[PDB]
């Protein structure tokens, strides 16, 4: 479901399959070429499925995988942390804690209908994770956005920072 | 009916909307 990580990603089940340095994991019910530790029989809880990258072992450095390169047995991946400070590209994975509009004006939360009525009903899409009232990109606009609590004006753009000036 | 297809008509009714609340 979520594909970021809190914390050392204990309970990441994203479907990131390669390492950091691009190396495609192998499957944890494989052995070969790696005979992994960590594996679906012997560890059942962890959500070791296919070659997603996990963190089974409280590892402090995050999730990894064995990885399908014969030299190396395993590797951490690159995976993105969950909120914000900032936006990658139009922010369309946008889940970052801004709540107010170019103009300051306080957005309205996805969840309620006042003062502006409208279709973006969270339970309808939980993968936009229109979580209370922060900025969102949900579908494709060019930023991350917000109904308002202005009943003058619908709706506007969020000032989100780039992660890139 | 997918998902998608709604989004993108909400984007639409939203901009349109924001067009005739510009078009004084």
């Amino acid at each position: 479901l979520s594909e970021c990580k809190t914390g050392n990603g204990k309970n990441y089940r994203g479907t990131m399959s390669k390492t950091k340095n691009g190396i495609t994991c192998q499957k944890w019910s494989s052995t070969s070429p790696h005979r992994p530790r960590f594996s679906p029989a012997t560890h059942p809880s962890e959500g070791l499925e296919e070659n997603y990258c996990r963190n089974p072992d409280n590892d402090p450095q995050g999730p990894w995988c064995y990885t399908t390169d014969p030299e190396k047995r395993y590797d951490y991946c690159d995976i993105l942390e969950c909120e914000e400070e900032c936006m990658h590209c139009s922010g369309e994975n946008y889940d970052g804690k801004i709540s107010k509009t170019m103009s300051g004006l306080e957005c309205q939360a996805w969840d309620s209908q006042s003062p502006h009525a409208h279709g973006y009903i969270p339970s309808k899409f939980p993968n936009k994770n229109l979580k209370k009232n922060y900025c969102r990109n949900p579908d494709r606009e060019l930023r991350p956005w917000c109904f308002t609590t202005d009943p003058n004006k619908r709706w506007e753009l969020c000032d989100i920072p780039r992660c890139t000036t | 009916l997918t998902a998608d297809a709604e989004l993108q008509r909400l984007k639409n009714e939203r901009h349109e909307e924001a067009e005739l609340e510009r078009l004084s």
